[PDB]
């Protein structure tokens, strides 16, 4: 427990990095998270919107 | 310019599927332009079918 202020630099750089994977199952108002599910289910001008 | 039943004026758009629209005339997704119909019955109707 001595070495906190390191430890926490490791883990904050892992949180931080983590977070920004997680970000790519999030659908942000589109119809799916998945790239090619939305371009095998929708036609192509809609695609472009999701 | 060309003649279509008054039914397929719809397929006449960018992005549009279908019969008129995938083999008999195709617009680009970028078309800057105006579509202009009008019925022509009294000019491209005869007796017994044109």
């Amino acid at each position: 427990s001595a070495l906190g202020k390191l430890q926490d630099v490791v883990n904050q750089n892992a949180q931080a990095l983590n977070t920004l994977v997680k970000q790519l199952s999030s659908n942000f108002g589109a119809i799916s998270s998945v790239l090619n599910d939305i371009l095998s289910r929708l036609d192509k001008v809609e695609a472009e919107v999701q | 310019s060309f003649v279509i039943r008054g039914d397929e004026v719809r397929q006449i758009a960018p992005g549009q599927t279908g019969k008129i629209a995938d083999y008999n005339y195709k617009l680009p997704d970028d078309f800057t332009g105006c579509v202009i119909a009008w019925n022509s019955n009294n000019l491209d109707s005869k007796v017994g079918g044109n």
